[PDB]
């Protein structure tokens, strides 16, 4: 019974995490009112971590949503499963963030956190021996950047020695609602730095290709990435929600994947992804080159222009283990050099038996790379093109912020970047 | 008859007891509700088989064991499974959350919290003895709990029971079917503070129990339960003089006498023969002399090492099955004449050979076949200093760049712990270094 | 080749074969080690809760 | 793609097969400290075997078999040959050996004196030879009392065997020579001998009755030309080859090269590789080796064959390194990783 708190905050986070519900659900056999319509014992098995079981034999997501405007959190109530989740677990306000990280953490916020972690401490009581907490967020914006850290730093107060574990959109000009993004995701950035133990980077700016350039769509929308979004949380919560050896648990996850504790950025990677030859058998040969491939990869970044501290590869489905093991010792042997050799056996591999749904088998892809560096570097310059000129500013100092808070958190991204230079080489 | 109590200690551990228990079951004729028909004494005696199995008034023989771990998914295995009733709860120890891998979590942050309850529970073991020989203590290298729960329970045990011998059966880490990047840490952390206190320690590498399982039992991939089965084969042979008539290796104190002249070098390696697929159409029955000579083949070894380049310190063999001591004299005869066997010049060059006439029981439904004989040699060699070697050298690897050595220190464990364990095993590679080199 | 100490029983036998002859910690410290370990424990999160009051 | 790393960067016969290797867009070399290689050009002194074959899914393969160098060391060879019954202490084709331990540290000094004084006494010729492994160190002398005091003048073991004072001359010139063989053994220890040889000759006349002088006494390459004054004078190089030894032989002593010395020369390398093959083959191993020697021979007059010695690390003759080493990648390293003739070297057929 180790239980999982999921959170989620903001218009980014709310959408990706009532689709990430909705695919787990029905991976788990569970329906939007909360039963259980399954066929197989694997699904329940570990069932309790993510779900809290009810009178009637119902499952209750253990999840908080959370909001500074109803909007968002109105269209999940009223959404495909808006129904399976807790009705006390609703915590929003009336005034909205304005896309401003000050109005999440200082203001606005401040004056609706306590609410939320009252519901946070109710869930978090009720687990047998609770791992942890995973957020949904982006970056980008006011709520989920600036409260969701808020939030952050006042659980870990309160659970100091559980995992802090985050799924973080961030932000990309391609796919962008304001200007002032790069200065939300880069005070965002050093919360996340201090506060949580792994950080599954998600880059609207890869969304967007894979949609446009590999599935063919003309005009992606935000349903088309958090599709992508979906897919990927699924195939990287698989060694959670059922029986395995590898990771399992969020603990020997982090210590598997983060060899110094700032270096807890992670690329995440899904294969397959197939434009509508939807339905060719794919192979295993076929499955571990497109999880390497770069264009898999959902942070934008070139594998290829860094190293690999730590990866964790995750098949799906009915395949031969012995093939899993061929192929990926043929892509570790074969590209040896984007693999750090001070880091022995650092590719971990394993096998779940139940596919995605509208899947025969898939592949999810985890890596710890020095070439993250890239987005933040991306985010830094965009961040100083505005900041030497100080515009935009006065959104942020008129709730209270001073200039020396933007040029600490421009000075400790650009630490960050330095950090992960000198292990790439 | 003096007593024996087997500790397991996470998954590894616990699993390779429930194989080798479920093992113990079928030679001695015990069903799984704990019933012996063969047992005239109810509810008493001091048989052989006795120094493993207790008795209660209605005739259950319970293990004299201890099976702890700090999550409770693996021991919850054996709470409901084939063999739940050999054992009352008291002996089935499960925490809520383990050691995560992390030697220095096991060891100090929840081994704090726990090791006076399993202390208590040995001690209920122990009242129950009225010549207790010592432990027998299995784990793993590389988990959080097999490396630092166990070091921290044979560090109580020297204090509880001082004359007391306690013996190792370690699992070596393997990549093939290991999935923590940090398991060189967590071997060579468990060996440093374990060296002082353990009297002989049997390392079985996963990586040539695989190899074997493939090779010998045709099994494309190998699962915990073929590698576990095929180790309890050789658990068995070694434990076997404990637990029948004989009269070699009767008590633990002989294991040291006859396999650890010196006591830091104190790791045999294990070969054993022969390993036969039961989907077979139907096997040749292999003789003496072949079975024998199997011994000094690297294939079945333990551990994937040359004895060729080192000096041996002692040699056991134990037989098992249709084997006369003309057979043996005879196959050790030809395979001296052969084979590259070279003994330090401060030991004599000879066998100590046992003979037990049972021969090796298989599970019904497992992968080993039936055979008419088999051996297991325990040879102290100082080739296998070759696996202290690798495993060293993973470890410098890292360390190098102190990668993952902040969550040791986050559990409370300081960075000179690490220097101090790592000088350890430099200056033990140095020990087989002076005997086994000119 | 001399065989030494052989001994019988009904089952089994064993022997000797000579091919060529030759030419702790007190219960006190051990708790001192786990409550120093607790100590620093306690330091580092002392430290991380002083870091989030401010 | 197959992958190997390089660890000796002063072997000009590996720096030739690496440099054939990448040529054939097949193999890619790694930093020397990779594990994840296929093969392994390892060092020469203390070469790592014990983490050999323990990479999931690697087939590796090393260029040097572990335990060879009991065949490879002055001393060591003479211990193999005197306690190996296969050789036997009445070995006819290897010259009366001695190990001599310097004072200052089992020995034979005793024995070695009993056999020369025997020699002394029966008016025979007492010439011995003392060398070492620690050379470039090489005395000649017909005194025992001047050869253990040399090397009580040193401090490691040396080797006293007997001199051949009755070599085959080379005329004209009336000069010495010794015949380099370059041995192949592959991992399922098939012994391939080069079918080129080279004569390494002195171009000095040999002269018996002053062993002070050791330049025609010595064929060393390096000896000839530094303190030999005809180098390159009677062949290039002091190197002679088979071709042109071969029509030496049929116009001088109306023989054949096969005949009078090369089926003694394949008879010994058999004979020594053989021997040690129980205690170094890795045909039941987690790794696999193949190895070059250098056998060195000597030839006296009466046209018999005698080993002088075996390199575990022999370099090549300049015109035939593009041809053995390509040989070592076509028979050695192919053989195990395949690409997608008439052979050059000779197989010595064998029982296992
Ligand atoms: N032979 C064998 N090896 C095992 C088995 N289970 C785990 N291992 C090996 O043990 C090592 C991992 O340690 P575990 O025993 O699983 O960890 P633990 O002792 O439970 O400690 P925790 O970190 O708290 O889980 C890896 O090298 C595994 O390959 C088993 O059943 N049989
Ligand atoms: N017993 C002997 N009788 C006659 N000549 C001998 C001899 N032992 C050595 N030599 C001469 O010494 C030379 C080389 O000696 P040796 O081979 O022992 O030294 P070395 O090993 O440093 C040269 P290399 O290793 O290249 O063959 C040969 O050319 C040979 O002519
Ligand atoms: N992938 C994805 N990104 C989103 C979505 N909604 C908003 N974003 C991104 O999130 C950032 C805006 O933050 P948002 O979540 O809308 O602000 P908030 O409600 O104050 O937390 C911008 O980078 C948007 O591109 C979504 O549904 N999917
Ligand atoms: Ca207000
Ligand atoms: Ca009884
Ligand atoms: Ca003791
Ligand atoms: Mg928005
Ligand atoms: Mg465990
Ligand atoms: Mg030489």
């Amino acid at each position: 019974m180790r239980e999982i708190v999921h959170i989620q905050a903001g218009q980014c986070g709310n959408q990706i995490g009532a689709k990430f519900w909705e695919v787990i659900s029905d991976e788990h056999g569970i329906d939007p009112t909360g039963s259980y319509h399954g066929d197989s014992d694997l699904q329940l098995e570990r069932i309790n971590v993510y779900y809290n079981e009810a009178t009637g034999n119902k499952y209750v997501p253990r999840a908080i949503l959370v909001d500074l405007e109803p909007g968002t959190m109105d269209s999940v109530r009223s959404g495909p499963f808006g129904q399976i989740f807790r009705p006390d677990n609703f915590v929003f306000g009336q005034s909205g963030a304005g896309n401003n990280w000050a109005k999440g953490h200082y203001t606005e916020g401040a004056e609706l956190v306590d609410s939320v972690l009252d519901v946070v401490r109710k869930e978090s009581e009720s687990c047998d021996c609770l791992q942890g907490f995973q957020l949904t967020h982006s970056l980008g914006g006011g709520t989920g950047s600036g409260m969701g850290t808020l939030l952050i730093s006042k659980i870990r107060e309160e659970y100091p020695d559980r995992i802090m574990n985050t799924f973080s959109v961030m932000p990309s000009p391609k796919v962008s609602d304001t200007v002032v993004e790069p200065y939300n995701a880069t005070l965002s950035v050093h919360q996340l730095v201090e506060n949580t133990d792994e950080t599954y980077c998600i880059d609207n700016e890869a969304l967007y290709d894979i949609c446009f350039r590999t599935l063919k769509l003309t005009t992606p929308t935000y349903g088309d990435l958090n599709h992508l979004v979906s897919a990927t949380m699924s195939g990287v919560t698989t060694c959670l929600r059922f029986p395995g050896q590898l990771n399992a648990d969020l603990r020997k996850l982090a210590v598997n994947m983060v060899p110094f504790p700032r270096l807890h950025f992670f690329m995440p990677g899904f294969a397959p992804l197939t434009s509508r030859q939807q339905y060719r058998a794919l192979t295993v040969p076929e499955l571990t080159q497109q999880m390497f491939d770069s264009k898999n990869m959902m942070a934008a970044c070139d594998p290829r222009h860094g190293r690999y501290l730590t990866v964790a590869a995750i098949f799906r489905g009915r395949m031969s283990m012995k093939e899993v093991d061929e192929q990926m010792l043929n892509v570790q042997n074969k590209n040896s050099s984007y693999f750090v050799e001070w880091i022995p056996n650092n590719v971990k591999t394993a096998v779940c038996d139940i596919p995605p749904r509208g899947l025969k088998m898939s592949a999810t892809f985890i890596g710890n790379s020095t070439a993250i560096q890239e987005l933040f570097k991306r985010i830094s310059e965009q961040f100083t093109a505005m900041f030497r000129r100080k515009a935009f500013l006065h959104w942020y100092t008129g709730e209270g912020m001073d200039e020396m808070e933007f040029t600490e958190a421009e000075s400790n991204m650009n630490d960050l970047v330095s950090e992960y230079q000198q292990y790439q080489d | 008859m003096r007593e024996c109590i087997s500790i397991h200690v996470g998954q590894a551990g616990v699993q390779i007891g429930n194989a080798c228990w479920e093992l113990y079951c079928l030679e001695h004729g015990i069903q799984p509700d704990g019933q012996m028909p063969s047992d005239k004494t109810i509810g008493g005696g001091d048989d052989s088989f006795n120094t493993f199995f207790s008795e209660t008034g209605a005739g259950k023989h319970v293990p004299r064991a201890v099976f702890v771990d700090l999550e409770p998914t693996v021991i919850d295995e054996v709470r409901t499974g084939t063999y739940r009733q050999l054992f009352h709860p008291e002996q089935l120890i499960t925490g809520k959350e383990d050691a995560a891998n992390n030697y220095a979590r096991g060891h100090y942050t929840i081994g704090k919290e726990i090791i006076d309850l399993v202390l208590d529970r040995i001690r209920k073991l122990a009242d129950q003895c009225t010549g207790l020989q010592g432990f027998l203590v299995f784990h793993s290298f590389g988990g959080g709990t097999g490396s630092g729960f166990t070091s921290l329970l044979m560090e109580r045990l020297s204090v509880d029971y001082g004359k007391k011998s306690k013996l190792e059966f370690s699992i070596y880490p393997a990549p093939q079917v290991s999935t923590a990047v940090v398991e060189p840490y967590n071997s060579i952390l468990t060996t440093h503070t374990t060296l002082e206190h353990s009297d002989c320690a049997f390392m079985v590498d996963n990586e040539a129990i695989y190899d074997i399982c493939r090779r010998n039992l045709d099994i494309e991939r190998p699962t915990y339960t073929n590698l576990n089965r095929l180790i309890s084969q050789i658990v068995s042979s070694i434990t076997a003089s404990l637990r029948f008539d004989g009269a070699l290796n009767v008590d633990l104190t002989e294991f040291q006498t006859n396999l650890v002249p010196y006591p830091r070098i104190h790791f045999p390696l294990a070969t054993y023969a022969p390993v036969i697929s039961a989907e077979k159409a139907y096997h040749e029955q292999l003789s003496v002399a072949e079975i024998t000579n199997a011994c000094f083949e690297p294939a079945n070894q333990m551990v994937k090492c040359d004895p060729r380049h080192g000096k041996y310190m002692a040699c056991c063999l134990l037989y098992r099955g249709d084997v006369v001591p003309k057979d043996v004299n005879a196959a050790i005869a030809t395979i001296k004449t052969k084979r590259s066997i070279q003994f330090v010049d401060w030991c004599p060059t000879g066998f100590k050979v046992g003979i037990n006439y049972q021969p090796p029981t298989v599970v019904p439904g497992g992968d080993l076949a039936k055979v008419q004989r088999a051996v297991c040699m325990l040879s102290n060699t100082t080739a296998i200093a070759e696996a202290w070697a690798r495993l060293d050298h993973k470890f410098d690897l890292m360390y190098a760049k102190r990668a993952f050595v902040h969550w040791y220190v986050g559990e409370g464990m300081e960075e000179g712990e690490f220097s101090e364990a790592r000088e350890d095993m430099a200056a033990l590679e140095k020990d087989y270094e002076e005997v086994g080199v000119d | 080749m001399e065989v030494i100490e052989l001994n019988k029983c009904t089952s089994g036998q064993s022997f000797e074969v000579i091919l060529k002859p030759p030419s702790d910690p007190s219960l006190e410290e051990i708790q001192k080690k786990l409550e120093a370990a607790e100590e620093r424990r306690k330091y580092q999160e002392a430290e991380l809760l002083k870091h989030l009051a401010e | 793609m197959y992958t190997f790393v390089v660890r000796d960067e002063n072997s000009s016969v590996y720096a030739e097969v690496s440099r054939l290797l990448l040529a054939t867009g097949q193999w890619k070399r790694l930093r020397k400290d990779n594990p994840r290689f296929n093969l392994m050009l390892g060092e020469r002194n203390r070469l790592p075997f014990g983490r050999l074959g323990h990479e999931p899914g690697l087939v590796q393969l090393v260029n040097y078999y572990r335990g060879a160098d009991k065949l490879c060391r002055k001393a060591s060879l003479v211990k193999l040959i005197k306690t190996s019954p296969e050789l036997s202490e009445s070995c006819t084709w290897f010259p009366e050996s001695y190990v001599i331990y310097p004072t200052n540290l089992t020995d034979e000094r005793e024995v070695f004196l009993a056999a020369y004084n025997r020699r002394r006494e029966g008016r025979e010729g007492n010439v011995w030879i003392a060398k070492s492994s620690a050379g470039a160190g090489i005395l000649i002398s017909s005194e025992a009392s001047e050869l253990l005091d040399f090397i009580d003048e040193q401090g490691q073991v040396h080797v006293i065997q007997k001199y051949l004072e009755k070599p085959l001359l080379l005329e004209p010139g009336h000069r010495k020579f010794d015949i380099r063989s370059w041995v192949l053994v592959d991992h399922l220890y098939n012994i391939y001998l080069y079918r080129e040889g080279v004569l390494r000759t002195s171009s000095e006349p040999y002269n018996s009755a002053n062993f002070q002088d050791k330049t025609c006494h010595l064929t060393n390459h390096c000896i000839q030309k530094e303190y030999s004054k005809n180098y390159g004078r009677y062949e290039e190089g002091n190197e002679m080859f088979f071709e042109e030894f071969n029509q030496y032989l049929m116009d001088a002593l109306n023989t054949t090269l096969e005949n009078s010395i090369l089926l003694q020369i394949k008879h010994i390398i058999r004979s020594c590789l053989m021997c040690i093959e129980p205690a170094i083959s890795t045909k039941h191993l987690h790794y696999q080796s193949f190895q070059l020697f250098g056998f060195d021979f000597m030839v006296d007059e009466e046209l018999k064959v005698w080993l002088i010695e075996v390199n575990g690390a022999p370099a090549c003759a300049q015109k035939l390194y593009a041809e053995l080493c390509q040989g070592i990648v076509d028979v050695a390293i192919s053989s195990v990783f395949p690409l997608a003739p008439t052979s050059i070297f000779i197989k010595l057929h064998h029982h296992h």
